[PDB]
């Protein structure tokens, strides 16, 4: 897709995460652990929620009848009136085929940036200490453990810490 | 032997398919109609002062056919009509007929003024038929009087009768002339003189004639009774000038306000409130568009020749 | 230690608010309106060849109502009428008229043409009314002839009278049907006989029969003078064929080319150029939509439902 | 948003910039300074001017009174012509706030990707002599006077001129 | 662009490349080489044939005569048809215009994303063993013989394989 | 030196304009156009039963001109309808014609039911004119009789014509009054009586007078007949009361279905197809809108106010200097 990131470098989606949209998995000597990322859920929910709010909506315009249901009217206008309804039928129906392809190609793709936004943001934390896996991971050159991991998911991480082993680690 | 931090999205197991720009077939984790295709079958009432109308015709109100005697006056937001209502007893129609049945419809209710036509000893403003039955027999239109010569093939008396609107606000009059079924039954009405029916206002003129050409019985009956209107001003008046043939008004029309006409044959409900009509029923829904009908009354969501438009609400669904 | 080289974007002290597909309060650096609110109280001539008709009707151009002495031909490109102007001297009205109305409206001028039209010695053509005024004395509608009995209680003769079209464009035609207010000024001005006026080409064919009835008095005067219309194609003959009632023509008209009709009583302006016009005045805007008037003419922005709808000029706004 | 650059890892715009919309601040021994980018704010100008050279105008169809200010009008066909201007007038509202909000989130969005493309340059050209702080900064491994300042914007910096010092201080 | 590589750090493209649309070329010690990338190619290839198939296509509503052309109608009546066409043709033109502008837009950002996720993926896959140059290509600093080069191309080169001598000779 | 792996894109030569949101001069690679310029000037009808009636006007079918006698009866999905095309032989014309047309030209057929109608010894049911020709002889229209005196000055009787729809839709039924072109030709052919003709359905009524008078000749005639039509319900009778002046229906018409009119001076092809047509002929294009005609009828592209829309099919061409 557009970002490169939801079927794109990362290969599937993760059933088990139900508490949020996206997340991290990790590994360390303490063993794996789980936890979904609020800010990025909460960014692309509020983001539907507001397509949501603008499109499911009518008009207030009151309009009354130009065709009786039990009797006949005139011929001619009635003739005008059927080829005026079909031709505003014909618009609303592109509309709002238009619409909804053009917002859900929009959602899909906004869903994949606030992925790759959230990737990125854990790229540029780690800087020098961990390499990109290509498949959406980062191995990272020092131990860290599960305070250090929280470090990582809260946005608190310090590369200085551990920037002068990680680096000997890196190039052996 | 490098620890590692992975990033990921969800995925569920049940995902459903939407069309996007370019994909027919694209899954995504959840999705949400923006096309309505079911309604009520059922008039939702609740918070209007509704009027339903049963077998009575709008046109029937005015001139007051026997199916319309519950319906003479009244007021209203929201005036529902059915179908196979009945207007006219005695044969006939209205000229101009749905223009009236519209107004009518567009209206907040009728009220009925009396004219006060008085007529000479020698009139018989009581004329009934078999047509139009009322408690005991036969009866009249309520709103209007069929004149005859009191003595059997004497000539109708020359008679002038004018309404004058007394009111603040425009009165919708109605009027008939009969056209009988024979030239012998034409003169043992009203004569054997020329007849002459002639009605102007200071915007309104016509001159009619009863016809007494061969024509098949409607329910036993060859004559016919056809309507004509027209709306006086409040200050104006509409003189009738006539010598046998005018079905006079008794009473006129005020159409009070404005309402919601809905032609529909779903049974009423009291419970539910909406905004939108068809001849189905009612749509309460909040979604932009429905597949119900192109013949919708109110405010409504627009009509699209769709079954189904599926609104992405997340991302693309990618299982294991 | 090192050296920092930062990247970075502008902001603004003061944003301004814009509404996007996924947030209704996205503040940006700039903005600009695309729906206008604001119209000039003016009609802004400009680089027009117009006509402003003052109280002189469209129609009464046609017939020659006194009102409209100076408007009997010209040509123009804009055609400006103005509220409460005058088209009928005497009681009546057009049948058709709005569809008359707006042809006159649409041509870009006006040509009058002799129909040649001579009647018997029986005929006076000259009737006049104090209803049309001319030069303070009884006068008529300067393209017509009210033709009455020249001997009061005779029998207006029965007159064929045929226009030929022999130009090669249509000629638009008018006649009247005058109305009486009693069986004694109808028998006064046109004898007892049964009075009828037929009308017929290639093209056209239709009947009329004069109404006689008492009715309310406009400006004094309970007759009623009603108008009629059609379209003489090239070498076509249309014939009228009457015994009483008709209103003949003496000129009928030529309508040339295109122009632009505006409705308003704004006054008029040749300093400004405009393409819109409407009730108010004119709408010189550049923007695509406006929110003055569904009712418009000319090369208009569209109109919407929005008091307002701000178009980004700018990236988002993240002030310090 | 879409590309992650401003209202995202740049923290806040600078409103001290009034000769750009994107640019660069500085600092080496010498002192500081601050420069706009010519070419990527006339990037977003040039986009934006686009977008209202489209969008501020009017069709030059000319359209006729159907409606008469002054008289009344036929009651059916009254009703028939108040049907279908309400009509046309809930499409062109619905196509005029579909329009401008559909406008508004591309030219965010673009504006945003001009940012991220001049981030992305910068990268490129400085190579293995710098390193990303994540606030939009690079964090420059050798003396880099007014200059080597100068090359870095200009897209004329010579990486390889620098690398050894810079290699040397960024392994340390 | 959005996404940065056709016309952006991707200075032009090659006329020469007529059996795909994205692709590779190479040098090293055997010589030069070029392939299309099938893949990218296809995915881009698919949404434009996407596309064509929404847009390429009439409604199916039966519509009859309301104006007669060989005789003459009601000059009020036909007015308010003129007057509904006119408004109808203003519609279809302008909802025609932005479709056509509106999709061109995205085609070509679309196009873009494909290179760009492309030349992600190749960076990815060469890990520490390569450098970019700013131009879309990676310097390798290893020597990547012919079946090395093919092993970029159909994504299996296994980056552990050349990491010792390529950080020796980045480091030099 | 390292060795190298670059990535790219194609490129052409030639490069076609796009407009997008933001430029209306940008090059790519490939693009087609979304705006059908072309028109076969031609009606396709392969794939359907359809009637051309060439020089027969519509209201010819029903009334039955010579023009019209290859059109009396039949079935179509489609009818054509010519310029100048003939309804009527005789001067006259049809009261409410424009909707009587339009009715036809809706529908997928017309049948023909007899009236049955009958007439005594003094009415000569036979009258015929040299402006209604047919096989180099005086004729008439075909659905209808010209009711005159069998002798020339004598009254022409009271005379009561039913007809009942014995069928379960409605019948369309037309009926014409001569109007003579003199005082002398009205008592040779009805007498000098007053003249009269009454019609009366359940749902129908009026009555017609002769007027007599000397008028403009139509190809050497003053004389008229002047048409008029309803429609008869199932079930339903109509009564024609007339004493001279009447020209009676021999056959009521019954239009069945729906089908497409078109009004075009285009010839047929039956080797191309097409659900879309206009005055100039057929539009066959699979493009979403058209520049031809605001004036189609059928399934149709949309008509746009524009030369060319080019669609991008490609990347932007960047060409190498
Ligand atoms: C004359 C003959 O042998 N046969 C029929 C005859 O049956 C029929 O006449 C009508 O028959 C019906 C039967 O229900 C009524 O009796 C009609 O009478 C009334 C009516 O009820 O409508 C009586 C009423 O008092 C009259 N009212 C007034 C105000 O005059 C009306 C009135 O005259 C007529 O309705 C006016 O048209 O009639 C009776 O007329 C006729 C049907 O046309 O046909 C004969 O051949
Ligand atoms: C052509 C003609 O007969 N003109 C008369 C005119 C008409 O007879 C009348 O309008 C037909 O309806 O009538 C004129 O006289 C009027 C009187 O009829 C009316 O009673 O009082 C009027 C004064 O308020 C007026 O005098 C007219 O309309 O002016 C006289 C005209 O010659
Ligand atoms: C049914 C009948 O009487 N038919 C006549 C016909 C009519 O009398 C006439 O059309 C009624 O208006 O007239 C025919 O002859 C014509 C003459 O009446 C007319 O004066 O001159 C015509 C030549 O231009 C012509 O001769 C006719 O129309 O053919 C004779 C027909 O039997
Ligand atoms: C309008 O459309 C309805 C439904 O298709 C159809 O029944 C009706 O005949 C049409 N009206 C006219 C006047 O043809
Ligand atoms: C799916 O979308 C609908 C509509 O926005 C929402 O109400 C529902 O909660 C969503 N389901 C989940 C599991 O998020
Ligand atoms: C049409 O709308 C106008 C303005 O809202 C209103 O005044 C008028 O009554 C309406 N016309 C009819 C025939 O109801
Ligand atoms: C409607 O438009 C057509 C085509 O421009 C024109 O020929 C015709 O005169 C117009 N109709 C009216 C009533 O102005
Ligand atoms: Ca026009």
């Amino acid at each position: 897709g557009l970002f490169g990131a939801i079927a794109g470098f990362i290969e599937n989606g993760w059933e088990g995460m139900v508490d949020g949209w996206y997340g991290f998995r990790h590994q360390n000597a303490q063993g794996t652990g789980q936890a979904a990322d609020y800010k990025s859920t909460q960014a692309a929910i509020d983001q539907i929620t507001g397509k949501l709010n603008r499109i499911i909506k009518k008009t207030n315009t009151e309009f009354e009848s130009i065709e009786s249901e039990f009797s006949e009217i005139d011929h001619q206008i009635g003739n005008v009136i059927n080829w005026t309804k079909d031709s505003i039928t014909d618009i609303w129906t592109y509309q709002a085929e238009l619409l909804v392809a053009m917002e859900n190609q929009h959602t899909i793709d906004m869903a994949d940036s606030e992925m790759l936004n959230l990737y990125e943001r854990v790229r540029k934390q780690l800087r020098q200490n961990a390499e990109e896996d290509g498949k959406g991971c980062f191995e990272i050159y020092h131990a860290c453990d599960d305070s250090c991991m929280e470090s990582i998911r809260n946005n608190t991480y310090d590369h200085s810490q551990y920037r002068e082993e990680a680096l000997l680690n890196r190039l052996n | 032997d490098p620890d590692k931090i992975c990033l990921g999205h969800h995925a569920v197991a049940n995902g459903t398919i939407v069309k996007t720009l370019t994909n027919e077939q694209e899954e995504v984790t959840n999705a949400t109609e923006t096309v309505e295709s079911t309604s009520l079958n059922r008039l939702c009432m609740k918070g209007r002062n509704h009027k339903d109308l049963g077998n009575c015709h709008p046109i029937g109100m005015l001139i007051g056919t026997p199916a319309c005697d519950l319906h003479l006056t009244g007021t209203w937001d929201t005036l529902i009509e059915r179908k196979n209502a009945i207007a006219y007893c005695y044969p006939g129609a209205t000229v101009n007929e749905e223009a009236l049945r519209q107004k009518i419809m567009e209206s907040g209710g009728i009220s009925k003024i009396n004219t006060g036509f008085t007529y000479g000893s020698s009139i018989n403003s009581a004329g009934t038929t078999k047509a139009c039955m009322r408690n005991g027999g036969n009866s009249f239109y309520a709103e209007l009087k069929w004149l005859v010569s009191k003595n059997k093939g004497q000539n109708f008396p020359q008679t002038t009768n004018t309404y004058r609107n007394a009111d603040t606000a425009e009165h919708l009059i109605m009027w008939g002339i009969h056209h009988p079924s024979s030239t012998q039954e034409k003169n043992d009405l009203y004569g054997t003189q020329s007849l002459s029916i002639s009605v102007g206002s200071s915007t309104y003129k016509n001159n009619f004639v009863p016809v007494v050409g061969a024509r098949p019985q409607v329910n036993g009956l060859s004559g016919r009774i056809d309507f004509h209107w027209t709306l006086v001003q409040p200050g104006d008046k509409i003189t009738f000038s006539h010598n046998g043939g005018l079905i006079a008004p008794s009473r006129v029309s005020k159409l009070i306000g404005r309402g919601l006409g809905i032609q529909s044959e779903a049974p009423i409900d009291n419970s539910c409130e909406s905004k939108c009509f068809w001849r189905g029923g009612s749509i309460n829904t909040r979604l932009p568009f429905q597949n119900l009908s192109p013949r919708t009354v109110g405010q409504c969501p627009k009509y699209v020749n769709k079954k189904s438009l599926m609104l992405a609400t997340g991302m693309r669904n990618v299982p294991e």
